[PDB]
Protein backbone atom coordinates (compact mmCIF):
# COMPACT_ATOMS: atom_id res chain seq x y z
CA UNK A 1 0.00 0.00 0.00
CA UNK A 2 1.06 3.48 -0.76
CA UNK A 3 2.96 5.49 2.57
CA UNK A 4 0.70 7.79 4.11
CA UNK A 5 2.81 10.70 5.94
CA UNK A 6 0.05 12.94 7.84
CA UNK A 7 1.33 16.46 8.58
CA UNK A 8 -0.13 18.80 10.81
CA UNK A 9 -0.84 21.68 11.44
CA UNK A 10 -1.08 22.63 8.01
CA UNK A 11 -0.73 26.39 8.92
CA UNK A 12 0.73 27.30 12.03
CA UNK A 13 0.50 30.98 12.82
CA UNK A 14 3.62 31.61 16.26
CA UNK A 15 5.15 35.02 17.16
CA UNK A 16 8.86 35.34 16.82
CA UNK A 17 11.26 33.69 19.18
CA UNK A 18 8.57 31.06 19.94
CA UNK A 19 9.62 27.24 19.94
CA UNK A 20 7.45 25.37 16.99
CA UNK A 21 7.20 21.73 16.27
CA UNK A 22 6.00 20.52 12.86
CA UNK A 23 4.03 16.75 13.04
CA UNK A 24 4.49 14.34 10.10
CA UNK A 25 2.89 10.83 11.06
CA UNK A 26 3.77 7.80 9.13
CA UNK A 27 1.02 5.40 8.04
CA UNK A 28 3.42 2.44 8.18
CA UNK A 29 6.60 1.50 9.45
CA UNK A 30 9.81 4.01 7.62
CA UNK A 31 12.70 3.02 10.17
CA UNK A 32 13.67 6.71 11.07
CA UNK A 33 13.57 7.05 6.69
CA UNK A 34 12.29 10.54 7.26
CA UNK A 35 13.61 13.44 5.41
CA UNK A 36 12.04 16.98 6.25
CA UNK A 37 12.27 20.27 3.52
CA UNK A 38 12.06 24.42 3.46
CA UNK A 39 10.29 25.32 0.94
CA UNK A 40 10.38 29.56 0.43
CA UNK A 41 7.98 32.10 -0.89
CA UNK A 42 10.37 31.87 -4.33
CA UNK A 43 10.75 28.75 -4.56
CA UNK A 44 13.67 27.55 -3.81
CA UNK A 45 13.83 24.06 -1.72
CA UNK A 46 16.64 22.99 0.22
CA UNK A 47 16.93 19.80 3.33
CA UNK A 48 16.83 20.20 6.51
CA UNK A 49 16.61 16.90 8.00
CA UNK A 50 17.33 13.18 6.66
CA UNK A 51 17.11 9.74 8.44
CA UNK A 52 14.99 11.63 11.06
CA UNK A 53 17.41 13.38 13.16
CA UNK A 54 20.41 13.85 10.51
CA UNK A 55 20.80 17.81 10.06
CA UNK A 56 22.09 19.51 6.96
CA UNK A 57 25.43 20.48 6.95
CA UNK A 58 24.54 24.12 5.57
CA UNK A 59 20.89 24.56 8.83
CA UNK A 60 21.42 26.61 11.35
CA UNK A 61 21.41 24.76 14.55
CA UNK A 62 17.67 26.00 15.85
CA UNK A 63 16.43 22.96 13.57
CA UNK A 64 16.25 19.41 14.74
CA UNK A 65 14.16 16.20 14.45
CA UNK A 66 12.75 13.47 16.23
CA UNK A 67 10.90 10.28 16.06
CA UNK A 68 8.75 8.90 19.02
CA UNK A 69 7.09 6.08 17.50
CA UNK A 70 5.33 6.55 13.89
CA UNK A 71 5.04 10.31 14.65
CA UNK A 72 8.13 12.79 13.36
CA UNK A 73 9.20 15.85 14.44
CA UNK A 74 10.43 19.04 13.26
CA UNK A 75 11.43 21.56 15.86
CA UNK A 76 12.59 25.28 15.45
CA UNK A 77 14.09 26.39 19.03
CA UNK A 78 13.46 29.65 19.03
CA UNK A 79 11.46 31.44 15.85
CA UNK A 80 13.32 33.62 13.20
CA UNK A 81 12.06 35.78 10.96
CA UNK A 82 13.87 34.22 8.05
CA UNK A 83 12.10 30.77 8.93
CA UNK A 84 8.66 32.22 6.99
CA UNK A 85 8.28 29.48 4.10
CA UNK A 86 6.52 25.73 3.74
CA UNK A 87 7.77 23.03 5.31
CA UNK A 88 7.09 19.27 4.01
CA UNK A 89 8.05 15.72 5.42
CA UNK A 90 8.81 13.18 2.71
CA UNK A 91 9.19 9.19 3.26
CA UNK A 92 12.38 7.71 2.01
CA UNK A 93 11.60 3.85 2.89
CA UNK A 94 9.82 2.61 0.11
CA UNK A 95 8.21 3.69 -2.95
CA UNK A 96 6.41 5.58 -4.41
CA UNK A 97 7.96 8.52 -2.41
CA UNK A 98 4.69 10.38 -0.76
CA UNK A 99 4.91 13.61 0.79
CA UNK A 100 3.09 15.41 3.88
CA UNK A 101 0.67 17.94 2.58
CA UNK A 102 3.33 20.36 3.86
CA UNK A 103 2.88 23.38 6.64
CA UNK A 104 2.52 26.89 6.14
CA UNK A 105 4.35 28.95 9.27
CA UNK A 106 3.48 32.12 9.06
CA UNK A 107 4.84 35.08 11.61
CA UNK A 108 2.95 37.43 14.35
CA UNK A 109 4.54 40.28 14.72
CA UNK A 110 3.32 43.99 15.76
CA UNK A 111 1.17 46.20 13.57
CA UNK A 112 2.48 48.17 11.54
CA UNK A 113 0.94 50.87 9.57
CA UNK A 114 1.79 50.94 5.52
CA UNK A 115 3.60 53.80 3.83
CA UNK A 116 1.79 54.51 0.88
CA UNK A 117 2.70 55.50 -2.31
CA UNK A 118 1.15 56.52 -5.78
CA UNK A 119 2.47 56.54 -9.66
CA UNK A 120 0.81 58.55 -11.96
CA UNK A 121 0.75 56.29 -15.66
CA UNK A 122 3.83 56.76 -17.61
CA UNK A 123 4.35 59.20 -20.63
CA UNK A 124 5.50 56.30 -22.39
CA UNK A 125 2.73 53.56 -21.92
CA UNK A 126 0.25 56.86 -22.60
CA UNK A 127 1.93 56.50 -26.46
CA UNK A 128 0.12 52.87 -26.38
CA UNK A 129 -3.38 53.46 -25.17
CA UNK A 130 -3.59 52.40 -21.77
CA UNK A 131 -3.35 53.52 -18.41
CA UNK A 132 -1.68 52.10 -15.31
CA UNK A 133 -1.84 54.32 -12.04
CA UNK A 134 -0.51 51.82 -9.37
CA UNK A 135 -0.82 52.16 -5.47
CA UNK A 136 1.70 50.27 -3.08
CA UNK A 137 0.50 49.63 0.40
CA UNK A 138 4.50 48.87 1.69
CA UNK A 139 5.64 47.34 4.58
CA UNK A 140 2.29 46.92 6.92
CA UNK A 141 1.33 44.04 9.04
CA UNK A 142 -1.25 42.52 9.84
CA UNK A 143 -2.69 41.55 6.12
CA UNK A 144 -5.89 42.51 6.05
CA UNK A 145 -5.85 45.73 4.46
CA UNK A 146 -8.84 47.94 1.89
CA UNK A 147 -7.68 49.92 -0.72
CA UNK A 148 -10.31 51.64 -2.81
CA UNK A 149 -9.85 54.44 -5.90
CA UNK A 150 -11.55 57.76 -6.78
CA UNK A 151 -11.57 59.21 -10.11
CA UNK A 152 -12.74 63.18 -9.93
CA UNK A 153 -14.49 61.47 -6.11
CA UNK A 154 -16.32 59.09 -8.36
CA UNK A 155 -15.71 55.86 -6.41
CA UNK A 156 -14.34 52.90 -9.27
CA UNK A 157 -14.89 49.35 -9.70
CA UNK A 158 -14.43 46.71 -11.24
CA UNK A 159 -10.80 48.00 -13.20
CA UNK A 160 -8.28 47.51 -10.33
CA UNK A 161 -6.44 44.53 -9.29
CA UNK A 162 -4.44 43.78 -6.23
CA UNK A 163 -1.15 41.30 -5.51
CA UNK A 164 0.55 40.96 -2.07
CA UNK A 165 3.49 39.69 -1.60
CA UNK A 166 4.41 36.99 1.04
CA UNK A 167 5.42 38.20 4.64
CA UNK A 168 8.50 39.20 4.31
CA UNK A 169 12.47 37.41 5.31
CA UNK A 170 13.87 40.25 7.72
CA UNK A 171 10.97 41.95 8.48
CA UNK A 172 7.41 39.78 8.61
CA UNK A 173 5.35 42.10 6.71
CA UNK A 174 3.51 42.62 3.60
CA UNK A 175 3.68 44.84 0.79
CA UNK A 176 0.14 45.25 -1.22
CA UNK A 177 -0.19 47.11 -5.15
CA UNK A 178 -3.42 47.52 -6.30
CA UNK A 179 -3.32 48.74 -9.95
CA UNK A 180 -6.07 51.01 -11.54
CA UNK A 181 -6.50 50.35 -15.22
CA UNK A 182 -8.03 52.57 -18.20
CA UNK A 183 -8.13 53.57 -21.68
CA UNK A 184 -5.65 56.24 -21.98
CA UNK A 185 -9.15 58.15 -23.45
CA UNK A 186 -10.96 57.85 -20.03
CA UNK A 187 -7.13 58.96 -18.28
CA UNK A 188 -6.99 61.94 -19.95
CA UNK A 189 -10.74 62.75 -19.59
CA UNK A 190 -10.32 62.97 -15.39
CA UNK A 191 -7.93 65.21 -13.28
CA UNK A 192 -8.06 63.58 -9.21
CA UNK A 193 -6.51 60.34 -8.66
CA UNK A 194 -6.83 58.91 -5.46
CA UNK A 195 -6.15 56.12 -3.90
CA UNK A 196 -8.03 55.56 0.02
CA UNK A 197 -6.70 52.93 2.24
CA UNK A 198 -7.49 51.51 5.03
CA UNK A 199 -5.61 49.41 8.09
CA UNK A 200 -5.34 48.55 11.65
CA UNK A 201 -2.53 50.28 11.72
CA UNK A 202 -3.98 53.76 10.72
CA UNK A 203 -6.45 55.95 12.79
CA UNK A 204 -8.07 57.11 9.50
CA UNK A 205 -7.91 56.04 5.84
CA UNK A 206 -5.09 57.53 4.44
CA UNK A 207 -5.58 59.28 0.99
CA UNK A 208 -2.86 59.51 -1.49
CA UNK A 209 -3.45 61.46 -4.93
CA UNK A 210 -2.38 63.11 -7.73
CA UNK A 211 -3.76 65.27 -10.37
CA UNK A 212 -3.00 64.44 -14.10
CA UNK A 213 -2.55 68.10 -14.88
CA UNK A 214 0.56 68.83 -12.52
CA UNK A 215 2.51 65.03 -13.09
CA UNK A 216 3.35 63.81 -10.13
CA UNK B 1 25.70 21.67 -4.83
CA UNK B 2 24.19 23.23 -7.76
CA UNK B 3 21.61 21.47 -10.24
CA UNK B 4 20.30 22.83 -13.33
CA UNK B 5 17.56 22.98 -14.61
CA UNK B 6 16.37 23.67 -18.08
CA UNK B 7 14.35 27.20 -18.75
CA UNK B 8 10.89 27.93 -18.62
CA UNK B 9 8.46 26.25 -21.36
CA UNK B 10 5.12 26.81 -23.40
CA UNK B 11 3.56 23.95 -24.90
CA UNK B 12 0.41 23.50 -26.44
CA UNK B 13 -2.34 20.99 -25.20
CA UNK B 14 -1.96 17.38 -26.73
CA UNK B 15 1.60 17.82 -27.56
CA UNK B 16 4.49 16.75 -25.14
CA UNK B 17 7.71 18.75 -23.26
CA UNK B 18 11.06 17.53 -22.25
CA UNK B 19 13.40 19.24 -19.54
CA UNK B 20 16.61 18.71 -18.23
CA UNK B 21 18.64 18.26 -15.43
CA UNK B 22 22.72 18.21 -14.39
CA UNK B 23 25.18 18.49 -12.09
CA UNK B 24 26.53 21.93 -12.10
CA UNK B 25 30.18 20.60 -11.65
CA UNK B 26 32.05 17.46 -13.43
CA UNK B 27 31.62 14.62 -11.19
CA UNK B 28 31.62 10.77 -11.82
CA UNK B 29 30.16 9.70 -8.44
CA UNK B 30 27.09 7.80 -9.43
CA UNK B 31 23.92 9.86 -8.45
CA UNK B 32 20.15 9.05 -8.27
CA UNK B 33 17.76 11.78 -9.89
CA UNK B 34 14.35 11.87 -8.54
CA UNK B 35 11.87 14.25 -10.00
CA UNK B 36 8.87 16.19 -7.87
CA UNK B 37 5.62 18.09 -9.47
CA UNK B 38 4.51 21.06 -8.15
CA UNK B 39 1.25 22.72 -9.34
CA UNK B 40 0.77 27.03 -8.23
CA UNK B 41 0.53 27.17 -4.43
CA UNK B 42 -0.40 23.53 -3.72
CA UNK B 43 1.79 20.19 -2.53
CA UNK B 44 4.64 18.45 -3.64
CA UNK B 45 3.96 15.06 -5.37
CA UNK B 46 6.75 12.55 -6.85
CA UNK B 47 7.47 12.02 -10.39
CA UNK B 48 9.68 9.24 -10.61
CA UNK B 49 13.42 8.45 -10.24
CA UNK B 50 16.28 7.64 -13.09
CA UNK B 51 19.26 5.93 -11.91
CA UNK B 52 22.03 6.30 -14.96
CA UNK B 53 24.56 4.54 -13.92
CA UNK B 54 22.19 1.29 -15.09
CA UNK B 55 19.51 2.66 -16.76
CA UNK B 56 17.15 1.62 -13.81
CA UNK B 57 14.19 3.64 -13.57
CA UNK B 58 10.32 3.93 -11.47
CA UNK B 59 7.44 5.98 -11.69
CA UNK B 60 4.81 7.18 -9.56
CA UNK B 61 1.45 5.18 -10.97
CA UNK B 62 -0.77 8.27 -10.65
CA UNK B 63 0.84 9.82 -14.14
CA UNK B 64 -0.72 6.85 -16.19
CA UNK B 65 2.52 6.06 -17.92
CA UNK B 66 2.63 9.68 -19.36
CA UNK B 67 6.16 10.63 -17.99
CA UNK B 68 9.31 9.23 -19.14
CA UNK B 69 13.00 9.63 -17.51
CA UNK B 70 15.96 9.14 -19.72
CA UNK B 71 19.47 10.34 -19.45
CA UNK B 72 22.79 10.99 -21.18
CA UNK B 73 25.26 9.49 -18.10
CA UNK B 74 28.04 11.04 -20.49
CA UNK B 75 27.06 14.51 -19.63
CA UNK B 76 25.88 13.21 -16.34
CA UNK B 77 22.10 14.89 -17.61
CA UNK B 78 18.84 13.25 -16.92
CA UNK B 79 15.65 14.03 -19.12
CA UNK B 80 11.87 14.15 -18.03
CA UNK B 81 9.72 14.05 -20.83
CA UNK B 82 5.45 13.92 -20.12
CA UNK B 83 3.33 13.32 -22.90
CA UNK B 84 -0.17 14.02 -24.31
CA UNK B 85 0.08 17.14 -22.42
CA UNK B 86 -3.10 18.76 -20.55
CA UNK B 87 -3.54 21.99 -18.44
CA UNK B 88 -3.50 19.62 -15.17
CA UNK B 89 0.66 19.38 -16.17
CA UNK B 90 1.03 23.29 -15.91
CA UNK B 91 3.37 23.17 -12.71
CA UNK B 92 7.06 23.82 -11.79
CA UNK B 93 8.82 20.37 -11.88
CA UNK B 94 12.02 19.72 -9.61
CA UNK B 95 14.73 17.40 -9.96
CA UNK B 96 16.71 16.42 -6.63
CA UNK B 97 19.80 14.60 -6.82
CA UNK B 98 20.42 11.07 -4.29
CA UNK B 99 23.79 9.38 -3.31
CA UNK B 100 25.01 6.55 -0.98
CA UNK B 101 24.04 7.61 2.43
CA UNK B 102 23.12 11.40 1.28
CA UNK B 103 19.37 11.26 0.08
CA UNK B 104 18.46 14.35 -1.53
CA UNK B 105 21.09 16.40 -1.17
CA UNK B 106 20.56 18.98 -3.20
CA UNK B 107 17.38 20.43 -5.57
CA UNK B 108 17.42 22.18 -8.64
CA UNK B 109 15.13 25.37 -9.07
CA UNK B 110 12.74 23.95 -11.21
CA UNK B 111 11.51 24.26 -14.52
CA UNK B 112 7.91 25.94 -15.02
CA UNK B 113 5.93 24.65 -17.72
CA UNK B 114 2.80 26.02 -18.88
CA UNK B 115 0.36 24.24 -20.98
CA UNK B 116 -1.82 26.64 -23.48
CA UNK B 117 -2.98 27.26 -26.76
CA UNK B 118 -2.19 30.79 -26.37
CA UNK B 119 0.82 32.74 -27.92
CA UNK B 120 3.63 33.42 -26.28
CA UNK B 121 3.52 37.71 -25.88
CA UNK B 122 6.94 39.52 -24.43
CA UNK B 123 6.27 41.97 -21.70
CA UNK B 124 6.16 46.22 -22.24
CA UNK B 125 8.42 47.05 -19.25
CA UNK B 126 7.18 51.20 -17.90
CA UNK B 127 9.05 53.07 -14.99
CA UNK B 128 7.36 53.53 -12.01
CA UNK B 129 9.10 57.10 -11.42
CA UNK B 130 9.84 58.86 -7.99
CA UNK B 131 8.03 61.62 -6.91
CA UNK B 132 6.74 63.41 -4.41
CA UNK B 133 3.95 61.39 -4.80
CA UNK B 134 5.94 58.24 -3.71
CA UNK B 135 8.31 60.24 -0.89
CA UNK B 136 7.96 59.75 2.77
CA UNK B 137 10.58 61.45 4.64
CA UNK B 138 13.29 60.94 3.67
CA UNK B 139 12.98 57.33 1.34
CA UNK B 140 11.68 57.13 -1.89
CA UNK B 141 9.46 54.13 -3.66
CA UNK B 142 9.94 53.46 -7.53
CA UNK B 143 9.65 50.51 -9.57
CA UNK B 144 8.98 49.17 -12.83
CA UNK B 145 5.48 47.64 -13.94
CA UNK B 146 6.10 44.91 -16.47
CA UNK B 147 2.81 44.40 -18.02
CA UNK B 148 1.54 42.23 -20.64
CA UNK B 149 3.33 38.64 -21.15
CA UNK B 150 2.49 35.41 -22.07
CA UNK B 151 3.35 32.95 -20.17
CA UNK B 152 4.47 32.94 -16.56
CA UNK B 153 7.52 33.62 -15.92
CA UNK B 154 9.41 37.27 -15.95
CA UNK B 155 12.51 37.58 -13.72
CA UNK B 156 13.32 41.24 -12.38
CA UNK B 157 16.67 42.29 -10.34
CA UNK B 158 17.56 46.02 -9.92
CA UNK B 159 21.21 47.30 -11.27
CA UNK B 160 22.47 44.00 -12.03
CA UNK B 161 21.95 42.59 -9.06
CA UNK B 162 23.42 45.19 -6.79
CA UNK B 163 20.16 46.45 -5.47
CA UNK B 164 18.19 43.50 -3.40
CA UNK B 165 17.14 45.65 -0.11
CA UNK B 166 14.10 46.90 0.11
CA UNK B 167 12.33 44.99 -3.26
CA UNK B 168 9.32 44.20 -3.85
CA UNK B 169 8.23 41.81 -6.55
CA UNK B 170 4.65 41.64 -6.64
CA UNK B 171 3.21 38.10 -7.43
CA UNK B 172 1.78 38.01 -11.68
CA UNK B 173 -2.19 38.84 -11.91
CA UNK B 174 -3.76 37.03 -14.95
CA UNK B 175 -5.67 40.29 -16.50
CA UNK B 176 -9.13 39.33 -18.34
CA UNK B 177 -6.70 39.86 -21.33
CA UNK B 178 -5.28 36.32 -20.73
CA UNK B 179 -2.12 38.27 -20.41
CA UNK B 180 0.22 38.88 -17.32
CA UNK B 181 0.78 41.84 -15.54
CA UNK B 182 3.07 42.53 -12.13
CA UNK B 183 5.18 44.93 -10.67
CA UNK B 184 8.62 45.24 -8.83
CA UNK B 185 9.01 48.41 -6.50
CA UNK B 186 12.18 49.26 -4.21
CA UNK B 187 12.46 51.90 -1.77
CA UNK B 188 15.68 54.25 -1.43
CA UNK B 189 16.85 57.38 0.17
CA UNK B 190 15.58 60.38 -1.40
CA UNK B 191 19.12 61.51 -1.23
CA UNK B 192 20.21 59.28 -3.20
CA UNK B 193 17.67 60.53 -6.51
CA UNK B 194 19.74 62.61 -8.41
CA UNK B 195 23.19 60.78 -8.53
CA UNK B 196 22.38 56.59 -8.11
CA UNK B 197 21.12 55.65 -11.49
CA UNK B 198 18.14 52.84 -10.57
CA UNK B 199 17.43 50.28 -13.60
CA UNK B 200 15.24 47.32 -13.70
CA UNK B 201 16.71 44.18 -15.47
CA UNK B 202 13.45 42.07 -17.05
CA UNK B 203 14.01 38.84 -18.98
CA UNK B 204 11.25 36.83 -20.41
CA UNK B 205 12.48 33.93 -21.71
CA UNK B 206 9.58 32.21 -23.40
CA UNK B 207 9.73 35.39 -26.12
CA UNK B 208 13.73 35.94 -25.53
CA UNK B 209 13.10 39.23 -24.23
CA UNK B 210 15.33 41.16 -21.90
CA UNK B 211 15.04 44.94 -21.49
CA UNK B 212 17.31 47.30 -19.35
CA UNK B 213 14.87 50.29 -18.13
CA UNK B 214 16.24 53.04 -16.44
CA UNK B 215 13.84 54.87 -14.02
CA UNK B 216 14.27 58.26 -13.69
CA UNK B 217 12.63 61.00 -11.05
C1 LIG C 1 15.46 10.90 -0.78
C2 LIG C 1 14.07 10.90 -1.46
O1 LIG C 1 14.08 9.80 -2.43
C3 LIG C 1 13.73 12.19 -2.24
C4 LIG C 1 14.39 13.40 -2.00
C5 LIG C 1 14.09 14.57 -2.73
C6 LIG C 1 13.09 14.52 -3.75
C7 LIG C 1 12.43 13.31 -4.03
C8 LIG C 1 12.72 12.14 -3.29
Amino acid sequence: LDIQMTQSPSSLSASLGERVSLTCRASQEISGYLYWLQQKPDGTIKRLIYAGSTLDSGVPKRFSGSRSGSDYSLTISSLESEDFADYYCLQYASYPRTFGGGTKVEIKRTVAAPSVFIFPPSDEQLKSGTASVVCLLNNFYPREAKVQWKVDNALQSGNSQESVTEQDSKDSTYSLSSTLTLSKADYEKHKVYACEVTHQGLSSPVTKSFNRGECG
Amino acid sequence: VQLQQSGPVLVKPGGSVKMSCKASEYTLTSYLFQWVKQKSGQGLEWIGYIYPYNGGTRYNEKFRGKATLTSDKSSNTAYLELSSLTSEDSAVYYCARSSMSDPGANWGPGTLVTVSSASTKGPSVFPLAPSSKSTSGGTAALGCLVKDYFPEPVTVSWNSGALTSGVHTFPAVLQSSGLYSLSSVVTVPSSSLGTQTYICNVNHKPSNTKVDKKVEP
